[PDB]
């Protein structure tokens, strides 16, 4: 019955994986998961080799498919999205920015200190560039600050170019480059371990974090006024829901058959 | 104690082996690159009481001899190595073999295991490994960190497109292995196979040439199990199972009756 | 072909391939008389009604005939001696084996 | 069921391609796309084919039809 | 030649309930068979004591 | 009377404790912050009739021996302390520990009890107590009567909003406790656990730091039981139960047979 | 590790942790040889095919 | 091979292994002629119909 | 040989030997299931049991 029970667990895992994908149809920056299964064949020295019924179906790994999702346009300059390969760098504590996590949603805003933070009041990390200099001066990531007053002049508009540089114009007509949003990439996105709130952390299987700008090297660009929806397909998740129920019914029938064999001998 | 008891025991054991085979197929109804198995039955030896054709009197021989069977057993579990249906996915690292061939991966002990499962991924070092236990694919295929797109051709040539260079930069080549009798391969679990004496010598080569299949990127091979056939086989095997239990039930009632009477 | 050298007659049709590609029984692996060896240049195997085994070669628009199965009938098949493994041996009362093309006589 | 599921995917891909063309009905310089499909008939040395049905429908390539558009 | 460690997996007992119950059937009958001989010997010795 | 009668008695007793454990998990399928339990089976001692490895002669040792088991028993009822799913509620006083950690309450005897259930409330004096028996939460969190709303931070800093005054007034700080072995806790009922020697020394600290979980306001942690697994486990446990009754039934028939014959 | 000091061999794999974090059996709690002490700072435990924890 | 040295003939095929891996009888433990020793690196034993181990 | 806890391998504590006579009937019974050798019993032939 363990082969039958293995099939029920494998079919139930596909239900739970699909159900979570359906549950997160509206969460920004979600990445759908896929259930992958492998065979079980166990043999010992004292077991026949020609006749080898399988041990069932073992769950191999629940993947984290990272294909790009569709973009929702909000016309909000603080809504950001990475088009291509790359992750936003977000730190929970302002003082310590080394403890950071990777996210794909760009629903940012300014707190009372005028720091660009996420919905969870976590600080977005970016590079420090001088107002007169060009590219990044020091590559260490730091929280992005948009001062209310620079000069004096009061903050009027904030916009992001394709290079991710946050530029603020003030009352005195002074355009200042306040920094650029840092973009993080990992050689294996499948290896990221999943934190809460559509956020990931780098692991041994995901390689080391690669720090870079937007539209530089293999990285993608940053577009403001946009957000990423879930990368799921509703019709496909709803059909897969159909296939996973049939495999749990077929497996439960096999479990029922094995039961009636045992009940059969108990009546001799 | 009774010959019909031992024969029916062989019948019960064979049907359990058959149902265990069908239950295994139903459990792996969603496994990628899984080949269904069928149990092969054969009758056991026959006890030779009266020899058929023995010279019972001159010019006359026994047409049908008194020969009692010893039951039956499952002699083999044959793997049906027929091609499965193709699944289309947006992943660029999952490949499929269109025709004969097996992907080769590096086992932890050092040997080469053959798999039809194409769900591949990358590790931290960028080597193309399986999405299961992470066994690297032979030959090693390493994706450079500057790659923006990965494409695998029909002939298995792995190339990437780098930001700042027209034309793809080749990073490796895939070779798949075929066998004369894939049914003789040893299932070692995790959708892997190992060659045996009955399988034959492995034969490598580029995919597409000389009978080998073609590598289809962004495509997966579903299990070749037909649940309709699996469900019907379980019903039939259950009936035959109860046929032999009635003989054990009949024999037990016979032995009980003799103890009470004789 | 039995290991001892004689020929065993079977009604089972479940056949497979050995390492060398010879058509063998799906059980113990006995070779089938006459030997049918499928070359590794074939992509499909078709066995005709008359027992002609032909395979199709890649890059060749012509069936490659690689064998011809012959079956044996007995006047009294019930007189055969069952030896297990879905195999029969001829006996005195079984009669002389008469072999020929599967579909004539 | 995989042959039927392939048919849904092929029909869904055509639907998405048409929607993209309609969405870009106003963008300058846009070139419409055409979705082309191909069959799937794989067989093996262990599968008498005369009596084997296909594998469904496979997407061959989504074209980028470059015919000249009207001028404003 | 050693086995491999499988995390998040357990090895169930290898007992076959089909064989255990059928072996119990045969063992019970043979146990009853030997009791018949002892009962027969007991009745034989009782007969001899009364007759001889 | 017979060795098989006592062996099967242990098998019947073992399955009764296993079925009782499964039935308890089904009963607590709606209890907030419940951890399911699984019975662990082990075999009893073995009677050493012949030593498996003795010396039957010189240069010849008994490969296997004659050893009769004594049956089986359930040695432990192991708790599975895996986190349950989160339920979103409108209540402003129910909290959930997202990760490792336990809420601490004050028992009537004076000791501190540790709970995973987060359904809290207030008593007539405003102190934060549990919604069951009303045990105060350690440390005491008294909500002033001038508060218009209650907010609990991630780090457990319970704050209230006083009308007119800007910014949140802090009224206390919740501390949660972590154990090295959460399965070693002694269940005392009322969703409360007491530390034992196997559990380890309680590790107290502010939630969200030093490995402890985070306090989620207006959120509850459902039981982690899987009813699908419980029903299948009851199916298997019932079959093993009826098989041990067959041996007792068989042994009873033999003793009755011997009484009539011998 | 048996209480008397000898090494006991088990095919049962149901293990757990004790108060000190040593990987022990789920029955009487005998430690598993060689000692595998899980640090208090760990968030996940992985045991490889080759037995590397 | 009996302990005295002579060869006894048996129809009982219930065999096992000793500490040295020799194929011995499952009862008293008398080695089977000819000696059949299973190497320690083996993972499966197949005994042929023609007696080839 | 005996089995001692904490040490692999049964340790040998001694060996038994049995005595055979050409004419067992010449042994003189003395009760207590005991016999004594006589002139007509024969020569006490000791040796490892199972041999010769």
């Amino acid at each position: 019955s363990y082969v039958s029970l293995s099939g029920l667990s494998a079919a139930q895992l596909d239900l739970n994986t699909t159900s979570n994908n359906i549950a997160n149809a509206n969460t920004y920056g979600f990445k759908e998961s896929r259930a992958e299964f492998a065979d079980v064949y166990s043999n010992s020295l004292f077991t026949n080799a020609k006749t080898t019924p399988g041990g069932g179906a073992q769950a191999s790994q629940v993947a984290q498919q990272f294909h790009e999702g569709s973009s929702i346009y909000t016309n909000n300059p603080m809504d950001l999205r990475v088009s291509g390969t790359g992750f936003f760098a977000v730190a929970k504590e302002r003082l310590t920015p080394q403890q950071n996590e990777l996210t794909r949603n760009g629903a940012f805003h300014l707190n009372k200190e005028n720091y660009m933070v996420t919905a969870n009041d976590e600080f977005l990390l970016g590079y420090q560039v001088d107002p007169s200099s060009g590219e990044v001066s020091s590559y260490e990531p730091q929280p992005i600050n948009i001062p209310a007053e620079f000069g004096t002049g009061f903050l009027t508009k904030v916009d992001f170019d394709e290079n991710g540089s946050v530029m603020g114009t003030y009352s005195n007509g002074e355009n200042v480059t306040l920094g650029r949003v840092a973009l993080v990439r990992v050689p294996n996105e499948q290896g990221l371990d999943k934190k809460g709130g559509t956020q990931w952390d780098s692991t041994q299987f995901s390689g080391d974090k690669i720090w870079g700008e937007s539209n530089k090297g293999s990285f993608g660009t940053i577009n403001n006024g946009m957000l990423e929806q879930s990368n799921i397909d509703m019709t496909q998740e709803l059909v897969d829901l159909i296939s996973a129920q049939r495999n749990f019914q077929a497996n439960s029938r096999s479990l029922e058959v094995h039961n009636q064999l045992q009940q059969n001998i108990l009546q001799i | 104690m009774h010959p019909a008891l031992w024969v029916s025991k062989t019948g019960l054991d064979a049907q359990q082996t058959n149902i265990a085979t069908i239950s295994n197929n139903l459990a792996n109804a969603s496994t990628v690159g899984y080949k269904k198995s069928r149990a092969v039955f054969e009758d056991l030896f026959y006890q030779n009481i009266n020899q058929p054709g023995g010279q019972s009197s001159q010019n006359t021989e026994l047409p049908s001899g008194l020969m009692l069977g010893a039951g039956s057993k499952v002699v083999a579990t044959q793997k049906v190595h027929t091609h499965g249906n193709a699944q289309t996915t947006t992943n660029a690292l999952d490949m499929m073999v269109e025709g004969d061939g097996f992907f080769q991966v590096t086992l932890p002990d050092g040997n080469i295991g053959y798999t039809r499962n194409g769900q591949f991924t990358l590790n931290g070092e960028g080597t193309l490994v399986t999405s299961g236990s992470g066994y690297p694919v032979e030959p090693e295929i390493v994706i450079p960190e500057d790659a923006i797109s990965i494409t695998v051709g029909t002939d298995g040539e792995v190339s990437v497109r780098v930001r700042g260079q027209q034309d793809n930069q080749v990073v490796g080549q895939l070779t798949i292995t075929d066998f004369v009798n894939p049914g003789g391969l040893e299932p070692i679990g995790q959708n892997l196979y190992l060659p045996t004496g009955a399988s034959g010598d492995p034969q490598e080569g580029v995919p597409g040439l000389d009978g080998l299949g073609e590598i289809r990127q962004s495509m997966l091979e579903a299990s070749n199990v037909n649940v309709t056939e699996e469900l019907v086989n379980m019903i039939e095997a259950q009936r035959v199972y109860e046929m032999n239990s009635k003989v054990i039930s009949s024999v037990d009632k016979m032995m009980s009756f003799v103890n009470q009477q004789l």
